[PDB]
């Protein structure tokens, strides 16, 4: 019903097996997200409309 | 990494993506994230990287 290129297969892409970033996730602490970079994962879904 | 996750928090982040704008939306998608630490902590991670608070000169 889906594919690879889904939002189920990005969650693999990320870092979750390294260390980038100089501090750990309490970094929200002054930056939230928004709903047009969630719309983003799912678009590659190859259905209709 | 310290625990498991389950794929029913990907559908009921879905159903939230797909609710009108509001602040409930947004509590929402969180409350669904800090159930998973595994993916969300590797997203934040990954975006705080290339992270933009602003936009450009339009009108």
């Amino acid at each position: 019903p889906l594919s690879q290129e889904t939002f189920s297969d990005l969650w693999k892409l990320l870092p979750e097996n390294n260390v980038l970033s100089p501090l750990p996730s309490q970094a929200m602490d002054d930056l939230m997200l928004s709903p047009d970079d969630i719309e983003q994962w799912f678009t590659e879904d190859p259905g209709p409309d | 990494p310290n625990r498991s996750i389950s794929p029913s928090a990907l559908q009921d982040l879905l159903r939230t993506l797909k609710s009108p704008s509001s602040p409930q939306q947004q509590q929402q998608v969180l409350n669904i994230l800090k159930s998973n630490p595994q993916l969300m902590a590797a997203f934040i991670k990954q975006r705080t990287a290339k992270y933009v608070a602003n936009q450009p000169g339009m009108q």
